[PDB]
């Protein structure tokens, strides 16, 4: 009859009622995402409304049991995801104001429109042309113009909206008890009451400060080499000492330079390995891909596909009229019911994607049997770095001279090693700064220490100091840059991304010792051991049931992430970089720009 | 021995009220079908035809799938405690097999109805088909819904497009007490 009793009781029914209403909304969802009609659409909202209607209920039920009378972990974590208010404690004018913000926000996003100078009736969207000229095109003006009319005729419709909706999100945030909307974000990573394995909200930023320190050495080194190299493509654009203007960097916003490989390439020569005429030669379909994905998956000692997981797939593009958003992603809808939606071609990426889906199909299956509310990763860093470092292991050559993708001898040089290695770096290493500055900057604005009279020219100070680029146009207080990217005008997280590439090389890195790798790092290879299978299964299986410190211990020895394996698989990379840059200038000054002249 | 229409009812009963049919031929069942489990505990399987008791029953009900490892002698869950409970003595033998082609309807099939709350375990070979409201707390709701009351049954949401472990699967328990031979 006491108060920790009833929770249990109260769950139980929760758990059971959940699970039927998910599955209904997901299989809506499903139905709708696989052939686009009319009627989908209002079928699937229905579903949606009726969940939603559901877990609010539930939601404004559960605040009767405290969370200080119960003795349980499993039931305590339970309510408390469970008993979270998050919107809808405000008022009701201030709630609809915030959702239209919202939705204004997000269609000025979207449906954006920019127009020549000298014909004023050829007006490109973003994702149709922009972020094509700002990908494809070589010309200094055509690029400038693109950066600079996209903030210029989009940023500065977002900026009045983004100043309310901060002001909106902190009453929202500091009504729970939060102090403000940076700290509700970081409460993710929050633990509590395990005697050993404590973790504040507040050490989230000493540990991410941390770990960026030690990476500098290496970026820096990069930033040389890319700049050296830029120097000949733009002549008397570049200064060999300063930084590097904004819209030389590959897309719109500098987040990866993975765009600037055709003008970096160490050898050139050299053909990087891509097995695509072989695919074609043999005549492989969309089906023999999975095949071989769950072939390299069971052979390290995970189980088999569900076998409703063949049926209900959609591996292929339907033909005649299904029109389908295949964006290749897992499906979890619930009860044992597992499926993949992608448009498969024969090419390598493909081939790549197919083992990335299955680590997360994986992932979900392994966690199957916990309660609904714990059906997660340990946080939000889990599940990519576990759907990626499958497809790390498997894009190596020893892997793919084995399936029979390669010819039998093939013998590897170093110069396609550096190849291989400088374009992983491109897209691994060139975003750490990006998003850690990005971050920094957020919650320093959530926080209250930058003064809404000095957010442009504190953004900008602040890339010129850990990003290194500078921009190409002074931009006064009218502007507003960040708000011209996609996770801060949609109000998505971004902190995932930077904690997520340091889980994946860790992981790889643990994994590595346990199939008792030789060589260097980035040709390990984990198939055909039962080992590592063995240690990721310990981990898979546990959900959010334990805390992530725990999780993360029972792989790699350690509590805290690291940053030390990244710098390991870059060794030889890091090297070559060294011995590359004795005669230019490693670093850059902050006081040098484009137009100072 | 009509074994002919306990295995092939073309509606089985459900879970917390369970027909049990007794009996005043093996070698139909033993040899016919897949039969995903088929475990028999105090006769030795293969015998069945020289050793013979007084009479036969065999209930019946549908259950899901992973919870088929719960019908038998010493064993707790939501199954073996509440609805169906076998006594730590049993003679009989268990037999169970799929039926997803023929219980389950796209869209639910909300027939079967397991029960999840009661407020003591129950004895072995007992049934409750009553339909109080369970009551949690320390107040009473004098027989409706609401806070700390609960319905107790909890209707399975069969559908065809599931897995294996949530399938409909029947279940048939014969058991021998000591006539027919
Ligand atoms: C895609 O959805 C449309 C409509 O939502 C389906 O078109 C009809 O759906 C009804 C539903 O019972 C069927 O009775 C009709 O036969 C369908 N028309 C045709 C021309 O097939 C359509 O079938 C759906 N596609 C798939 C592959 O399920
Ligand atoms: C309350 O806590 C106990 C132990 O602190 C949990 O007991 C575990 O229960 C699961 C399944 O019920 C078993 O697999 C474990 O072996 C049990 N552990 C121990 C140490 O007995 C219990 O599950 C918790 N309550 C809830 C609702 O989860
Ligand atoms: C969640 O929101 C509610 C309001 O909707 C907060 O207020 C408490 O609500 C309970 C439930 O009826 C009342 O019994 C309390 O008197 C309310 N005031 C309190 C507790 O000061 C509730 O505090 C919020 N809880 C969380 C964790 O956000
Ligand atoms: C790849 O390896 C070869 C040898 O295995 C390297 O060639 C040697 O490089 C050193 C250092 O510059 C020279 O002192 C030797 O004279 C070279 N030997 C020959 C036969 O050329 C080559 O430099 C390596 N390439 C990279 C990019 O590391
Ligand atoms: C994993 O191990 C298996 C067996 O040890 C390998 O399968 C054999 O590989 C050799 C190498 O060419 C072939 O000659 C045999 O014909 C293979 N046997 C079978 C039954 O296929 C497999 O290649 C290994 N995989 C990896 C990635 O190392
Ligand atoms: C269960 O009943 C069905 C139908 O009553 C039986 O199906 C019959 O199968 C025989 C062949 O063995 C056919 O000649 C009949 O036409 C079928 N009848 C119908 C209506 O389908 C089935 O044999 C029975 N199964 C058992 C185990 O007795
Ligand atoms: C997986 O399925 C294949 C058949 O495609 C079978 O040969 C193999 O034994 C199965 N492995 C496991 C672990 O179930």
């Amino acid at each position: 009859s006491t108060i920790e009793e009833q929770a249990k009781t109260f769950l139980d029914k929760f758990n059971h009622e959940a699970e039927d209403l998910f599955y209904q909304s997901s299989l809506a969802s499903w139905n709708y995402n696989t052939n686009i009609t009319e009627e989908n659409v209002q079928n699937m909202n229905n579903a949606g409304d009726k969940w939603s209607a559901f877990l609010k209920e539930q939601s404004t039920l559960a605040q009767m049991y405290p969370l200080q009378e119960i003795q349980n972990l499993t039931v305590k974590l339970q309510l408390q995801a469970l008993q979270q208010n998050g919107s809808s404690v405000l008022s009701e004018d201030k709630s609809k104001r915030l959702n239209t913000i919202l939705n204004t926000m997000s269609t000025i996003y979207s449906t954006g429109k920019v127009c020549n100078p000298d014909n004023p009736q050829e007006c490109l969207l973003l994702e149709p042309g922009l972020n094509e000229i700002m990908a494809n095109s070589l010309d200094y003006n055509e690029r400038l113009w693109a950066w600079e009319s996209w903030r210029s005729e989009v940023g500065k419709q977002l900026r009045p909206l983004y100043e309310e909706y901060v002001v909106l999100k902190n009453e929202m945030a500091r009504a729970n008890h939060y102090e403000d909307y940076g700290d509700y974000w970081r409460g993710d990573y929050e633990v509590n009451g395990v005697d050993g394995y404590d973790y504040s909200r507040g050490q989230l930023i000493e540990d991410v400060e941390h770990t960026f320190e030690e990476i500098k050495p290496l970026y820096e080194h990069l930033h040389a080499y890319v700049r050296a190299k830029l120097m000949n493509a733009y002549p008397s654009y570049i200064s060999p000492i300063g930084c590097l203007p904004a819209h030389l960097l590959g897309d719109m916003w500098g987040r990866f330079w993975t765009n600037l490989y055709s003008l970096t390439v160490p050898f050139g020569q050299k053909p990087n390995i891509d097995v695509t005429d072989a695919m074609v030669d043999q005549a492989w379909d969309a089906q023999r891909i999975f095949k071989e994905a769950e072939k390299f998956f069971v052979s390290v000692g995970l189980p088999n596909m569900t076998q409703g997981f063949w049926e209900n797939s959609m591996l292929t593009d339907p033909g005649n009229v299904q029109k389908a958003v295949c964006h290749p992603t897992a499906w979890d809808l619930g009860k044992g019911d597992f499926r993949i939606l992608m448009c498969t071609k024969v090419t390598m990426d493909d081939f790549l994607t197919a083992h990335h889906e299955m680590g997360h199909i994986q992932y979900d299956m392994a966690y199957a049997a916990q309660p609904f509310l714990l059906r997660n990763g340990a946080n939000e860093g889990f599940h990519e770095a576990v759907g990626e470092i499958m497809s790390l292991s498997a894009a190596t050559p020893k892997h793919l001279k084995s399936i029979g993708l390669l010819s039998p001898d093939f013998q590897e040089d170093n110069e396609t090693e550096i190849n291989f290695l400088l374009k992983q770096a491109l897209t691994i290493v060139g975003t750490l700064p990006f998003t850690y500055m990005l971050e920094k900057w957020r919650w320093m604005v959530f926080k209250g220490e930058i003064p809404k009279d000095q957010w442009m020219k504190k953004w900008w100070e602040m890339k010129r100091e850990i990003v290194g680029v500078v921009e190409p146009v002074p931009h006064d207080e009218t502007y507003c840059d960040p708000a011209s990217l996609f996770h801060v005008s949609n109000d998505y997280s971004f902190i995932r991304y930077y904690t997520r590439t340091l889980y994946q090389f860790q992981f790889q890195e643990a994994l590595c010792q346990a199939a008792k790798h030789e060589g260097p790092l980035h040709k390990c290879d984990i198939s055909n051991s039962t080992e590592a299978g063995q240690k990721l299964f310990n981990m898979l299986r546990l959900g959010k049931s334990e805390p992530w410190t725990l999780a993360l211990e029972n792989v790699v020895g350690a509590k805290n992430m690291n940053v030390r394996p990244l710098l390991n698989y870059f060794e030889p990379l890091f090297t070559w970089l060294k011995d590359q840059n004795k005669n230019s200038f490693v670093g850059w000054s902050t006081d040098w720009s484009p137009y100072a002249d | 021995c009509p074994f002919d229409e306990v295995f092939n009812a073309t509606t089985f009963a459900s879970v917390y009220a369970w027909n049990r049919k007794r009996i005043s031929d093996y070698s139909v069942l033993y040899n016919f079908a897949p039969f995903f489990a088929f475990k028999c505990y105090g006769v030795s399987p293969t015998k069945l035809n020289d050793l013979c008791f007084t009479n036969v029953y065999a209930d019946s009900f549908v259950i899901r799938g992973n919870e088929v490892s719960q019908i038998a002698p010493g064993q707790t869950g939501n199954i073996a405690d509440y609805n169906y409970k076998l006594p730590d003595d049993f003679t009989g033998c268990v037999i169970a097999w799929n039926s997803n082609k023929l219980d389950s309807k796209v869209g639910g099939n909300y027939n079967y109805r397991y029960r999840l709350f009661r407020k003591s375990n129950l004895k072995p070979f007992e049934r409750d088909i009553s339909t109080e409201i369970y009551q949690a707390g320390n107040k009473p709701c004098n027989g409706v819904a609401g806070v700390n009351c609960y319905f107790p049954l909890q209707s399975y949401g069969f559908r065809p497009t599931y897995g294996v472990g949530h399938q409909p699967y029947r279940v048939v328990v014969l058991s021998f007490e000591l006539t027919v031979c």
